[PDB]
């Protein structure tokens, strides 16, 4: 299994080496400059990043059952939180509904408690998913639309 | 491809003195001369100062006035391309006026007609003096009209009460020079006097 | 603009920023349009108050006329006990729009009363009761007008950005890409190819001269 670290000059993907290696490989885990500026030690831009075959790792025998559900829910909720922050930058934040504030606080917690792992805080995937559920359980059980049934009942009760 | 960065064009413009650049957009709009007045230039305007002075002292100044009007029209078009036709100052509206006239009645030439095949110089001088006189009269009305509403906002009223002279201004280009030089110069002078009298009376009537 | 790698990067950044700003402005315009639709629905709903309270005021006026005949009118205008009309204004903010708020006598502060007519109680309960409905209608109308103006401005800006600015920038980016790659890259290969040809010619000439010896 290869995790080749490649430097993209000029902070763009149009450079011949990254654009060339994009086809050969099946993923991209970008390090974002702004996150480094925001002093989040792992600055991995999770929302831009993706694995073209992340579905194989998720499963029942390997890892845990709720892996895909929590991954998709985290993705969607992060996007929503970013959109809500952008809106609050221009709508004055007074007109935001309750769900908007929920997504804002979730975005803040995800940036300052989940992504910002310490340089030596080794985390097993089980406790990592436990942290993911800790962040997720803020929303009402009915609000997590992307989560399938029989999983919320299993884990949303904490 | 029309780009003026070609090695031939760059080398030519590095040494050529006068330069009649053309724009494809005007050719598309069937303008015909297609001379882009915003990019073209002529370094020889300095030398011909003596010729202009012995010809007509007015031309050297109305030329600058027309160039300023063209630059202002370009800036106004750039602004209105995003802001919108409303909220324009009536002075700016008067600037876009007679700028449209200069575009479509002075610089434009058919070049395939008995009237626009040839154009004597002083005929163009009278055309420029008439256009600049219209501009100056309109801005004089804008300056003082017995009230701000009666001074500048009256351009719409002018468009009707002065419509005949405006039409004659835009149609003065249609006369062929072959019809006799004194005839055309007399027609131009009569048009200028009629427009001057009419607009001066209107600015002196009810205001 | 002059074509260069730095210029290409700047143009790409400007296009990205323009797209982001256009999305933000579209979101703001959608929110303002939703608020304007809500205000219009509220105004339509409160329009019926201007009929109901008017009918009640008319009934009270008929009762007062049947009671005391012709009203005093003139000096005091009669017909009421409340409604010492004086209006106060406030400015609320919704989605960045300074929506005004209206209060007045019999519909807020600055209200006073004294004595009244025979049916003056009934007149106040019907004719002066329409004051609250009128104040609400006026506030709704002012909010609708302000929201309409703000939505028009935002929509004009968004449409200009979508049509003019982005479609101005993208051809510029394409022209800059073509000028660099289509010319400079092609020339570099041609220059090096001609150099390699010169080297090959020199080698061939040297070999031929050696063979001729």
């Amino acid at each position: 299994t290869q995790i080749p670290i490649l430097t993209m000059p000029n902070d763009d993907i149009t450079h011949p080496t990254p654009d060339l290696t994009g086809y050969i490989t099946e993923g991209q885990i970008y390090i974002d400059r702004q996150l480094q500026n925001r002093q989040i030690y792992p600055p991995i831009n999770v929302l831009p990043s993706l694995s073209r075959l992340m579905k194989s790792a998720i499963g029942e025998g390997m890892t845990r059952r709720d892996h895909s559900d929590v991954s998709n829910q985290l993705y969607a909720n992060y996007a929503i939180g970013k959109d809500v922050q952008a809106m609050k930058a221009v709508v004055g934040e007074e007109a935001l509904s309750s769900e908007d504030l929920l997504y804002l606080e979730f975005l803040d917690k995800f940036e300052r408690k989940f992504v910002a792992q310490g340089a030596y805080d080794s985390r097993n995937i089980f406790q990592s998913l436990d942290l993911a559920w800790t962040l997720l359980r803020i929303f009402p059980r009915e609000l997590l639309h992307r989560i399938p049934g029989k999983t919320l009942d299993q884990y949303y009760s904490r | 491809g029309g780009d003026f960065s070609d090695p031939v064009t760059s080398a030519t413009l590095s040494i050529v003195q006068v330069f009649w650049g053309l724009d494809k957009k005007l050719a598309q709009r069937k303008h015909f001369p297609s001379v882009n007045w915003l990019i073209s230039y002529s370094k020889y305007s300095t030398a011909l100062e003596s010729f202009y002075e012995q010809f007509d002292p007015d031309f050297i100044n109305i030329r600058t006035k027309a160039r300023e009007v063209l630059q202002r029209e370009d800036d106004l078009n750039e602004i209105v391309q995003l802001v919108g036709k409303d909220a324009l100052a009536e002075g700016d509206k008067i600037t876009l006026e007679t700028a449209k006239l200069l575009r479509e009645d002075y610089l434009a030439q058919n070049a395939f007609t008995p009237y626009d095949k040839f154009c004597p110089f002083y005929k163009s001088v009278w055309m420029m003096r008439n256009i600049i006189h219209f501009y100056n009269l309109a801005n004089q009305a804008v300056e003082k009209g017995a009230g701000m509403d009666g001074q500048k906002i009256t351009y719409t009223l002018i468009k009707h009460r002065l419509g005949d002279l405006f039409y004659r201004l835009v149609s003065q280009k249609f006369e062929d020079p072959a019809e006799g030089e004194p005839a055309l110069v007399a027609k131009f002078k009569k048009l200028h006097e009629d427009l001057t009298a009419g607009f001066r009376a209107l600015e002196d009537e009810t205001r | 603009v002059v074509p260069t790698v730095t210029m290409l990067g700047v143009m790409k950044s400007r296009l990205v920023g323009a797209t982001r700003g256009h999305a933000l402005l579209k979101k703001k315009s959608d929110a303002l349009t939703v608020q304007f639709r809500q205000i219009l629905k509220n105004i339509v709903t409160t329009k019926e108050s201007m009929g109901e309270v008017m009918k009640d005021s008319s009934f009270a006026l008929i009762e007062a006329k049947y009671v005391a005949g012709e009203n005093i009118k003139h000096i005091v205008l009669e017909n009421v006990q409340n409604a010492s009309i004086k209006v106060r204004s406030r400015q609320e903010n919704i989605a960045g729009v300074k929506i005004p708020k209206f209060e007045y006598f019999t519909d807020g502060e600055t209200k006073n009363d004294l004595t009244g007519l025979a049916r003056g109680g009934q007149q106040v309960q019907q004719c002066r009761a329409a004051y609250v409905k009128a104040i609400e209608l006026l506030v709704e109308l002012a909010s609708l007008q302000t929201s309409f103006l703000t939505l028009d401005e935002a929509i004009k800006t968004t449409n200009r950005r979508v049509n003019a600015l982005e479609n101005v920038v993208k051809p510029r980016l394409e022209n800059t890409i073509t000028y660099i790659k289509g010319e400079l890259d092609e020339l570099e290969r041609e220059d090096f190819f001609r150099l390699k040809k010169i080297q090959g010619y020199k080698k061939r000439e040297i070999e031929r001269q050696l063979a001729s010896s």
